[PDB]
DNA sequence: ATCCATATCCACCTGGTCCTACTACCAAAAGTGTATTTGGAAACTGCTCCATCAAAAGGCATGTTCAGCTGGATTCCAGCTGAACATGCCTTTTGATGGAGCAGTTTCCAAATACACTTTTGGTAGTAGGACCAGGTGGATATGGAT
DNA sequence: ATCCATATCCACCTGGTCCTACTACCAAAAGTGTATTTGGAAACTGCTCCATCAAAAGGCATGTTCAGCTGGAATCCAGCTGAACATGCCTTTTGATGGAGCAGTTTCCAAATACACTTTTGGTAGTAGGACCAGGTGGATATGGAT
């Protein structure tokens, strides 16, 4: 039987991060992959986009910010692009 | 150590490389787009995950379902913008009656 | 005679704008998927799951196109949908055009 | 295997009068039920048509729920539950 | 007088549905784009193409806007359009 | 510069558009619509020009963000 | 010996759409009859347009093309017109259409 | 720059098309701007059927299944005629 | 119906913005020869899950009655908005000059790829066991609406 | 403002769903380490085209007057649509089964990739010729509309 990867394990740390005390059902949690497999698609998609319109062949931190910017509105663009940044400083310090 | 402790992520850096890779959206996938972009997902998880649990808790529900990440959505300008053409399955609507047709004047 | 016309429908309007339940029957929706499938190709089986998300779609997008439809009826200062409210809609929204 | 016609009536009065509630809709007029299955008969047939088409080239028999979310994302109206 | 009202309106109505040219002053809307996009970076400078080519669509845009306002205003028994009118097009949309 | 935007150019642009009679409310409304739509699309078109290290919004840059916002322009380049 | 868009009998070059379907990162390979397929659907469509529109431009008495005449050919063709529904040609304008309740005599 | 286009091979269809017709720059460029837009849309629908079915390579198949799902329905089947018809003779060529 | 005042159109004319032909050059695009690799079609078949049947029953559709009130027709008039002028503001243009910076070129290195080994882990499956909530009840309270 | 026929809300409760929890295994994923390749940043800078004047020319926006005709308010009333009811049907639910067909696994070759090498061509760039058509003129006539 074929694996089927899944963002489960991940949106479960993520959800007992917030609210330690609340669990998610089988649909809500399909839901919840859904979003996340949507919103790679879109980001990777318009990064994709960006580095062709450019004439690069490598898909950069900063393409993928970029793509952050005109995909998502306003704040949670603002804090999206934050803790991207977060993230690879802390990943490239080691 | 893995990749996502390097950056201080819970959302899994290898697996959104090979990812990025395999569907092909460039040619080359430099080590900080993986990182960054689960960096991102990650946060918009958070982001809903918060919204639709304090919709369970008004509910006085302890386990999310598709109604409460509906209500999270539809009532995050924000996030409903994100998600403006894409529909939840048993998410339902939101409560909206048209001021028009309600009664007055006895 | 109990209730003065509008009422029962402003509390269906409260009842199922309060739940996430599907709306049309799922046997009758289930035969109409097979059939307007049925012309385009012969011989044809279904996932449960594809029937169900079909059902899903297609309310989400009627209980939308309804709203806009009311939307439409205000407009014209009238508290009753009518087919020239649908049309009008399904023309601003580019379905028709 | 028994010919299937005239399913559209399965969708009842009834049935569209709740999903026009769900709409907020108070009065309904006469005319608009079968209004309704024609502007649905026009939407299954657009995704549907797709849904095959892509269980067509997969050489496949079976419509899967994939096939429903790949055709209903292409045309616009994404819908998250069923898998993708 | 000569023409009663509304007369030289569907002139005009005709006029215009025949040619093709812009209808905005150009200086004007090059202003105006220039003030918006100063306040997303500043010192910017703009190819003449992408002026002309922000007006074809803004003008597109606007136009059809138009018809589906007016439609809005037909379906309410009137002919003039109003505010209404152009927010209930956009509602309808999915813009607003 | 919004009202730069003149009345008779709006109600050139409404004639186009097939319309009759227009309200003298209609112009103000005209000019906040053509501003948002303006703001959307030269938003992601100066994104663009950020992102290609550029000071020059070039006219690619107007035609990608016209076809992300799903209004692509022909006659441009692309 | 003879270019691959002539063994096809095209006019449209097969080579370089199939150069283009390589570095625009569609998929891992391209087999040799996709290009050849594209470039005659591509071919075709132009064929069709290009055949209303000059079938416009002689219709208002002028022998070449211009964007008035591509935009008649579109909107009046409704396939063509569902195709290009979401695409703005430049230099267009719209077709001649005054709803009828505006005409005069109420 | 060698700034490609399809402005020739138009050009050349537009004579087989109306031979005493022309096309001026700009509409010229409208065309330029379709066919480049057909192509990113034809080819990024064929790239996700191979992906949805774990596959790796773009066919004909692949592009003619896009064309039957982005084309209207007469545009669709005469282009589907077409394409087979040009990968017929390239096959037997 | 008469006919005055504009709007509109058809035939014709010409400058000029604008299209095709022709020559030259060359990087790169495209083809061809050939040698290696491999995606995925064929064949086989395990194993999921789909179509179908049966039976029981009650949720809900159907069809009817009755009348409350909503839409539509009618009428009217206050007042916005169109139509034509009179100003004279400020776009348009076009000619031309700086010079910003887009874009072509050459270096060169931090980073990405390729490959090989090793360790980790997320997913599936089998078995077993709690707990949140849907549905049901019964009473208290709240609401529409008749009086 | 009072009193009733109904709907609504809540605490309590229980079935049996929904979810969680260990054990076990492992094939795929992921990390680590070296070696090789190279995309593209950086520095330079040539030349394209963008900003800014200058400076009339007059096109067109703006303010104003007047009144036509349109939007919106006020009334009336037919018949459409909501609400309630009685009946009974066909959808929903539970359980089972054959077998179609989805999908896992291995073989194997046509077909794609990788490279070297030759040929062809499309794009740029001048320089020069040509012509379709926009804009203007006369003059005919159709048209909106007041008598
Ligand atoms: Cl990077
Ligand atoms: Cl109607
Ligand atoms: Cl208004
Ligand atoms: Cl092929
Ligand atoms: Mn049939
Ligand atoms: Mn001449
Ligand atoms: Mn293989
Ligand atoms: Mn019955
Ligand atoms: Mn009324
Ligand atoms: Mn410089
Ligand atoms: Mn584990
Ligand atoms: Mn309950
Ligand atoms: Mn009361
Ligand atoms: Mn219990
Ligand atoms: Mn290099
Ligand atoms: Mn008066
Ligand atoms: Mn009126
Ligand atoms: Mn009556
Ligand atoms: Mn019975
Ligand atoms: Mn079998
Ligand atoms: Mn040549
Ligand atoms: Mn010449
Ligand atoms: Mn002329
Ligand atoms: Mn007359």
């Amino acid at each position: 039987k074929t694996r089927k990867e899944s963002y489960a394990i991940y949106v479960y740390k993520v959800l007992k991060q917030v609210h330690p005390d609340t669990g998610i059902s089988s649909k809500a949690m399909s839901i919840m992959n859904s979003f996340v497999n949507d919103v790679f698609e879109r980001i990777a998609g318009e990064a994709s986009r960006l580095a062709h319109y450019n004439k690069r062949s490598t898909i950069t931190s900063r393409e993928i910010q970029t793509a952050v910017r005109l995909l998502l509105p306003g704040e949670l663009a603002k804090h999206a692009v934050s803790e991207g940044t977060k993230a690879v400083t802390k990943y490239t310090s080691a | 150590k893995t990749r996502s402790s390097r950056a201080g992520l819970q959302f899994p850096v290898g697996r959104v490389h090979r990812l990025l890779r395999k569907g092909n959206y460039a040619e080359r996938v430099g080590a900080g787009a993986p990182v960054y972009l689960a960096a991102v997902l990650e946060y918009l998880t958070a982001e809903i995950l918060e919204l639709a649990g304090n919709a369970a808790r008004d509910n006085k529900k302890t386990r999310i379902i598709p109604r409460h990440l509906q209500l999270a959505v539809r009532n995050d300008e924000e996030l409903n913008k994100l998600l403006g053409r894409v529909t939840i399955a048993q998410g339902g609507v939101l409560p909206n009656i048209q001021s028009v047709l309600l009664p007055k004047k006895t | 005679h109990c209730y003065r016309p509008g009422t029962v429908a402003l509390r269906e309007i409260r009842r199922y704008q309060k739940s996430t339940e599907l709306l049309i029957r799922k046997l009758p929706f289930q035969r109409l998927v097979r059939e307007i499938a049925q012309d385009f190709k012969t011989d044809l089986r279904f996932q449960s799951s594809a029937v169900m998300a079909l059902q899903e779609a297609s309310e989400a997008y009627l209980v939308a196109l309804f709203e806009d439809t009311n939307l439409a009826a205000i407009h014209a200062k009238r508290v009753t949908i009518m087919p020239k409210d649908i049309q009008l809609a399904r023309r601003i929204r580019g379905e028709r055009a | 295997r028994k010919v299937l016609r005239d399913n559209i009536q399965g969708i009842t009065k009834p049935a569209i009068r709740r999903l026009a509630r769900r709409g907020g809709v108070k009065r309904i007029s006469g005319l608009i039920y079968e209004e309704t299955r024609g502007v649905l008969k026009v939407f299954l047939e657009n995704v549907i048509r797709d849904a095959v088409t892509y269980t067509e080239h997969a050489k496949r028999k079976t419509v899967t729920a994939m096939d429903v979310v790949y055709a209903l994302k292409r045309q616009g109206r994404t819908l998250y539950g069923f898998g993708g």
